[PDB]
């Protein structure tokens, strides 16, 4: 109390003041923009939702004693807000109760009164007209309530709060979404409640119970129209079915719901991660690595974020399933130190023709390979141990004797050198050909890639994308 | 590369010049 | 399932095996271990290798935590087999045929080798014209078999004066490639269309 | 009210399809 | 030292004489504008970053 | 902007292109690469 | 104090890291270490060398004497003489830190430099201190101090005085050769070789010529290399002194490739005796070996690698394996061959070169306006 207790009065009141006026001006601003000029995609909806991912998770973790978040429940226990006097009565109460919680002690939430902080705030004439207010101020008290992590009769405090909030969401979904479309708000609300309800089903039994309900929310999605609702629920529905290590992937191959068609640069980024995971395991290697490449370069705007460490981890494997390998560890992180040492020393052995070192890597770093969800490399990367050099030779040489290629690939027999090169050309490693008469493996024709109509194909791709930006820009620019 | 790109960037310049002048009259109405 | 593979029946074997897999798709699986499961999967794992469902082969392998490597030769036999199909190793498949821990897997392996023979055939059915009977022994297989009579009656490859004749499988390539003139004139039109017409 | 709102949305929708038509037509004819 | 427009062959002992293409100018003037257009997008990149 | 996909997470300063090219090819480059001539 | 000092940092390297080399460095360092009053840094250097010897307490009281003899000078000075700035308190207390740079470690010297930097008002005395920081950051190759004060030398100082910056031009590219920047920034401002006397600010001349001739044939192949270093005459004086260096030049320019390898063999082994050496040797030779190949494959388009067996060196299979490693490296634009034994080349045309650059820069700006269009419009 003389050391830290004197610096206990400054942390409540300024987050009680100006952080309160954030959602007070936003929730006032989002409501009036839901009333008039209802197409508010170009408004404060997005960045406030970018804040609720980032800011309010690190603005507060505990329920903020001396009445900053512990005071939110005696603040919003009494909200009528129904008619224009009932709002202006409560606008006086927004002045009164915030002043009382800024001065003195209201109902102090000592981590236990959460269900009477879900009835009586929802009671005392709380509206479904302010269903964004009930939607936000039920999803935001998940975050002091989960991140306490004491988990002692709080799992049901999670469970009741989500079912209250989603029954409010269902009551929106059937009754009068008059020019509002709370799906923009309630998508990440459906996500954030079910990131941790997934975590609840990590501490306890399996989470196909989530997936049956998540089909039902996706069944009521896609029927109205798609405005990010199908997009957010699809990545959620895919994740457990990929997280389970059963068969599980032909369900996604038949999942013909491939189109969100616009995803605000962030759903589309990790959507391409999960479908790249799928196309890699069913041996469609070349299409997988190029959409893994598209996923890697789409959201790098982060700070050592860890899933960037994951997409970078898979992409080097699938290109080691194609022979080529780039520089990888040139952007070393405080966490990449753990993940560079296996895979750089892995491809060190892949480029060489060594195998007793390669099996030494497997015994050294099998636990991390099993932890990363990549058991399958040992059955599929031993293929490209011979396919790396034969692509390297057919890139270097032009007309090789197959007798000479056996010692150069240390194949220890000249007669099966027909068969590997037959496997290379039938699968399309190199466009070369064999003369089965005196040992020739001769290469392609002369390079003719300017006067043979091929520059027109790439030039048509760049027309069809660049002026497509032009037409999409002119429509999107002039709203007034 | 010379006609499709440059016409797009000019129309992209009309994006930012509109959206700045839109909301700065919006936030400064009251 | 044991009766289905014994009676040489293709659509019914996968019919019962799917419902068996549906019974290892049990949601509430207390289920003390029926000791026939691992070779039962190995029947399906070898069968679905045999009809060239290689994409379905590797996506089925997800369900086993440590039985692939630590033990269980019934599952270890097809994945070591599929490893031998990868790099260059045709002959080890045909040599390690004669080693099965279970019953002989005969209805799987003969179709399995036959769908290797046509790949060797489809490599050797090219326009590369003539080889001899010793190339049939090396590439195709089998010093003097009934199989040389098989390909004599099915395909050509007739042993003439100690010489097989494979015909030219070479294409003709009739190309002008200015004949994309209508579609190229079409392709220019939607350029100027999409510049204009939104006024 | 639930039927009368529905026709009033149709009548306005038919109208402001006509006004976007000739303005797109007039702007073409104005360039000459 | 570019005194001459030809090429040699060791496998033939044969000197071959050819000419040069002077039509580089259109593509050369094209890709210098891309260096200009790369900077104007960077100019609009932080213009949207400084204010939304 | 988390995705909840986090949960886990000149010495060598510009070398890795040259290092991915050659690593250990008797880097002294003289005792065989220059000493061919006694073998010829 | 600091002026002949950098040869010591050579013998710190040469004695230590080649463990076989423990014969001659200690023969002329220890007799130099009992001289010059070198007392603080050599304790770890005596650990890696022969273990101990009792001259430590001999010069300990002698380094304490000259510490105290001039400490009592400038404390009596500041208590009696009342000028400040660049006063007698100034040059006595910089003589304390220059007693530290010659004798002590860096840490007492650098904090006395920061103590005396804010007591100055003239830029010439400021820059001479920044001369000292740059040299002591070059003693111990500490890459943190040298990046800072060079910006201090550029921005905060050298809008004033003049031609004490060419002394630090040789230090800007002393940084670039100890870095991997062996390519263009070193050879560009090494090219003004008109600075002659082997001073503190010009640490050596003849080895400076060898430094700027080794780095020079990577910056440029023939965009008139021959005017700046071969038609250059003031460079041609002192490479007339060194015959092996001049032979290394003219073998490459007059296309004598067999004697070029014998020259390049001596260079790489002579490079081993250097303390800014770590970026050079594995990268320098392989860049020059592929440099000689590229111009030799020029002027031919049907070469036979049997012609490399005598016009070039020997080793038919040696040329075969080294071209194979370099073609697979993405460099050395030609196509090696087996049993025909004809090294055919393939170089692009004008249009086949220009089409590749426009499709690389095209997709770069296309991706650039992909992301920008997604930042706007929500």
């Amino acid at each position: 109390p003389p050391g830290g207790g004197e610096q206990e009065p400054p942390p409540p009141p300024a987050p009680q003041d100006v952080e309160m006026k954030e959602e007070a001006a936003t929730g006032g601003g989002s409501t009036g923009e839901a009333d008039g000029k209802t197409a508010a995609a170009a408004a404060e909806h997005s960045q406030r939702e970018l804040d609720t991912v980032t800011l309010e998770d690190i603005k507060e973790h505990v329920k903020q004693l001396e009445k900053a978040v512990s005071g939110k429940e005696p603040r919003f226990v009494l909200r009528a807000l129904r008619m224009l006097p009932s709002t202006s009565r409560r606008l006086n109460h927004y002045v009164l109760y915030k002043a009382v919680q800024g001065f003195f002690t209201s109902n102090n939430a000592t981590r236990d009164f959460l269900l009477p902080f879900l009835e009586e705030p929802m009671d005392t004439e709380a509206d479904l007209q302010f269903r964004p207010r009930t939607g936000k101020a039920a999803s935001t008290p998940l975050l002091p309530e989960v991140e306490a992590y004491l988990q002692l009769l709080v799992v049901i405090f999670m469970m009741n709060s989500k079912r209250y909030k989603e029954a409010q969401k269902i009551s929106d979904d059937l009754m009068q979404k008059i020019s509002t479309q709370n799906r923009r708000a309630l998508d990440l609300v459906a996500a954030k409640c079910y990131y941790y309800h997934a975590r609840v089903y990590e501490f306890l039994d399996k989470l196909d119970v989530v997936r049956s309900f998540l089909h039902a929310r996706l069944r009521t999605a896609t029927l109205r129209h798609d405005a990010d609702g199908q997009a957010t629920l699809l990545n959620l529905l895919l994740r457990n079915y990929l997280h389970y290590s059963l068969y599980d992937q032909a369900e996604k191959l038949v999942s013909k719901s491939v189109f969100p068609e616009q995803a605000n640069n962030n759903e589309w980024a990790r959507y391409l991660y999960y479908t790249g995971r799928i196309k890699a395991i069913q041996l469609e290697y070349s299409e997988a690595r190029r959409t893994m490449t598209n996923a890697l370069r789409k959201a790098p705007q982060h700070t050592a974020v860890g899933f960037k460490q994951t997409v970078h981890k898979l992409l080097i494997v699938v290109e080691l399933l194609l022979g080529e390998i780039p520089d990888r560890l040139q952007f070393r992180q405080p966490s990449l130190k753990r993940s560079l040492m296996p895979y750089f020393l892995l491809t060190q052995a892949v480029r060489t023709g060594n195998l007793a070192k390669f099996n030494q890597v497997l015994d050294q770093f099998g636990e991390k390979f099993q932890a990363d969800g990549t058991y399958t490399l040992i059955i599929r990367l031993r293929h490209n141990v011979i396919k790396t050099g034969v692509r390297m030779i057919s890139l270097s040489y032009s007309r090789i004797s197959l007798a000479d290629i056996a010692q150069k690939l240390q194949l220890d027999s000249p007669e099966d050198a027909e068969f590997i090169v037959a496997k290379a050309i039938r699968d399309g490693v190199i466009e070369a050909s064999i003369n089965h008469e005196k040992g020739y493996v001769q290469s392609k024709e002369m390079i003719d890639i300017y006067s043979t109509r091929e520059p027109q194909l790439a030039f048509h791709q760049r027309i069809s994308f660049c002026l497509d930006i032009h037409n999409m820009s002119v429509k999107a620019m002039r709203f007034p | 590369y010379l006609a499709s790109l440059i016409r797009s960037v000019v129309a992209l310049h009309n994006l930012i010049n509109n959206k700045i002048a839109n909301r700065d009259a919006e936030k400064k109405e009251g | 399932a044991q009766w289905s593979i014994l009676r040489k029946d293709i659509p019914s074997f996968e019919r019962y095996m799917a419902q068996l897999k549906c019974y290892y798709f049990d949601y509430k699986e207390q289920l003390p271990e029926s000791a026939y499961m691992h070779q039962l999967l190995g029947l399906n794992l070898l069968f679905l290798l045999s009809q060239n469902r290689v994409a379905e082969f590797h996506t089925e392998l997800e369900r086993l935590p440590a039985k692939d490597i630590q033990t269980n030769v019934y599952i270890k036999h097809p994945v070591s087999l599929e490893q031998y199909l990868m790099e260059g190793s045709y002959n080890k498949v045909f040599l390690a045929k004669g080693n099965i821990p279970a019953e002989s897997y005969t209805f799987f392996i003969d179709i399995l080798l036959d769908t290797i023979r046509d790949e060797i055939a489809g490599c050797i059915e090219k326009a590369y014209e003539k080889i001899l009977f010793t190339e049939a022994t090396r590439i195709l297989f089998f010093n003097t078999p009934k199989k040389m009579t098989d390909y004599a009656k099915k395909r050509g490859w007739v042993l003439g004066p100690n010489n097989y004749y494979s015909f030219a499988s070479q294409q003709q390539k009739p190309e002008d490639t200015t004949i994309p003139s209508t579609e190229l004139a079409k392709q220019v039109i939607e350029y100027a269309r999409q510049l204009e017409m939104i006024v | 009210d639930l039927y009368s709102r529905y026709k009033k949305l149709q009548q306005e929708l038919e109208f402001l399809e006509v006004q976007e038509e000739y303005i797109k037509d007039e702007q073409k004819n104005l360039k000459k | 030292d570019k005194k001459f427009h030809g090429i040699l062959d060791q496998g033939e002992g044969v000197l071959i004489i050819f000419d040069e293409p002077p039509v580089d100018k259109t593509y050369e003037a094209a890709l210098e504008t891309i260096q200009n257009m790369s900077k104007v997008v960077d100019s609009l990149y932080n213009k949207a970053k400084k204010l939304t | 902007m988390s995705e909840k996909k986090q949960p886990v997470d000149e010495d060598n300063w510009d070398d890795d292109n040259v290092e991915d090219d050659f690593s250990n090819q008797l880097r002294a480059e003289l005792e065989k690469h220059g000493y061919k001539m006694e073998t010829s | 104090p600091k002026n002949p000092d950098l040869r010591i940092a050579q013998l710190r390297f040469l004695l230590s890291l080649p463990e076989h080399r423990g014969d001659a460095a200690v023969r002329d360092e220890l007799m130099a270490a009992v001289r010059d009053n070198n007392m603080a840094p050599y304790y770890e250097a005596l650990c890696k060398s022969l273990d101990w010897q009792i001259d430590v307490d001999l010069l300990n009281k002698m380094k304490k004497a000259n510490e105290d003899e001039l400490k009592r000078l400038d404390e009596e000075l500041e208590d009696a003489e009342k000028n400040l700035g660049e006063s007698e308190i100034r040059d006595a207390m910089m003589a304390k830190a220059e007693y530290l740079c010659r004798i002590g470690d860096k840490e007492g010297a650098l904090t006395a430099f920061r103590k005396t930097y804010d007591k100055t008002v003239a830029l010439g005395h400021r820059l001479d201190i920044v001369f000292y920081l740059l040299r002591i950051g070059l003693f111990y190759m500490d890459n943190d101090l040298i990046t800072r004060n060079t910006e201090k030398a550029k921005s905060l100082i050298e809008e004033g005085g003049d031609w004490d910056r060419r002394n630090r031009l040789k230090v800007y590219q002393g940084l670039y050769c100890v870095a991997i920047r062996d390519f263009k920034q070193a050879a560009e401002l090494f090219l003004d070789t008109v600075s002659t006397f082997t001073s503190y600010e010009l640490m050596d001349y003849k080895t400076f010529v060898t430094y700027t001739v080794y780095v020079s044939m990577i910056a440029l192949e023939r965009p008139d290399l021959r005017e700046k270093v071969i038609k250059g005459a003031e460079i041609l004086e002192v490479l007339h002194s060194l015959p092996a260096v001049r032979q290394y030049l003219f073998s490459l320019y007059e296309c004598r490739y067999s004697v070029f390898f014998q020259s390049l063999a001596v260079v790489e082994q002579e490079m081993k005796k250097d303390w800014l050496f770590a970026p050079h040797y594995r990268y320098y030779v392989r860049e020059m070996r592929i440099h000689a190949y590229s111009q030799l494959l020029e002027s031919y388009r049907s070469l036979t690698l049997g012609y490399m067996a005598e016009a070039f060196g020997v080793g038919v299979e040696f040329i075969d394996q080294e071209l194979s490693r370099f073609i697979a490296a993405g460099r050395l634009h030609c196509k090696i061959d087996k049993v025909n034994e004809i090294v055919e080349t393939n170089r692009p045309d004008s249009k086949n070169w220009q089409y590749q650059e426009t499709i690389k820069k095209g997709d770069l700006l296309l991706n650039r306006v992909q992301k920008l269009s997604r930042v706007i419009n929500m």
